[PDB]
C-alpha cells in the first residue's frame, strides 16, 4: 500500500498523478496507491502531453495486505521491488514504444494528426487500402489499429495493448513489433480460414 | 477507458 518510499512514489490521486504527468514528458511514470487493495499499488505512466495509463501492482508474498509484500507482481509477473518493476516495465515498454513508433505501420502522434494522416494517405491513394497503428486516446495503454479499404471506403479500428512483454491483441502477446506483424498475419489467415 | 479491452481481427477481406 501507500507505504512506498521510492523516488517515483506519489501519494497523489489518479487525477492528480495524471495532471502531474501532464506537466511532464511524452514518457512519464509515478507510483501511487491502487484502488483495489492494500496489497496493491499502481504506476501511472504517460504516453503523450495529455495521455496516460494506470498499471496496478500486487504486493505478493506477505501474510497480511497491511504489510509490504516481499515481491511486486505486474501483469502476472513477480519482481523484488518497485524499482525493479519500474526499470523492467518502463524500459521494456519504452523500447517496444520505440520499435512501434519507428514502424512504417505507425501513424502520427496525436488524434488530429493521425486522422489527418490516415485520411490524407487514403484520399491521395483512393484505390489503395490503408492500415496503421497509433495511440488510443479513449483507451490508454492500447494502440489503435485503423483500417480503410480506400478513400471511398468506411473506416474500421481495433486495438493492441502495450506490455513490457510485448504487444497483445485478439488473444496473444508478441514480444516485438515484428512478431506483432507476424501475429497479425497469422491471425488474418486464421480469420480468412473463416471468411 | 483505461480499463476496457476491445479489438476485432485484422479483417483481411481477401484470401490473404
Amino acid at each position: 500500500h501507500r507505504v512506498i518510499n521510492h523516488p517515483y512514489y506519489f501519494p497523489f490521486n489518479g487525477k492528480q498523478a495524471e495532471d502531474y504527468l501532464r506537466s511532464k514528458e511524452r514518457g512519464d511514470f509515478v507510483i501511487r496507491q491502487s484502488s483495489r487493495g492494500d496489497d496493491h499499488l499502481a504506476i501511472t505512466w504517460k504516453l503523450d502531453k495529455d495521455l496516460f495509463q494506470h498499471v496496478d501492482i500486487q504486493e505478493l508474498e506477505k501474510e497480511n495486505p497491511l504489510a509490504l509484500g516481499k515481491v511486486l507482481v505486474v501483469e502476472g509477473q513477480r519482481y523484488h521491488d518497485l524499482d525493479q518493476i519500474i526499470v523492467e516495465y518502463l524500459q521494456n515498454k519504452i523500447r517496444l514504444l520505440n520499435e512501434l513508433t519507428s514502424n512504417e505501420k505507425f501513424k502520427a502522434g496525436t488524434k488530429k494528426e493521425v486522422v489527418k494522416f490516415i485520411e490524407d494517405y487514403s484520399k491521395v491513394n483512393p484505390k489503395k487500402s490503408v492500415y496503421y497503428f497509433s495511440l488510443n486516446y479513449e483507451n490508454p495503454g492500447w494502440f489503435y489499429l485503423i483500417f480503410k479499404l480506400n478513400a471511398e471506403s468506411k473506416l474500421y479500428i481495433w486495438n493492441v495493448k502495450l506490455t513490457h512483454t510485448g504487444f497483445f491483441l485478439v488473444n496473444y502477446n508478441y514480444p516485438t513489433v515484428i512478431q506483432l506483424c507476424n501475429g497479425f498475419k497469422t491471425l488474418l489467415k486464421s480469420s480468412n480460414t473463416r471468411n | 477507458p483505461s480499463y476496457s479491452p476491445t479489438s476485432p481481427s485484422y479483417s483481411p477481406t481477401s484470401p490473404s
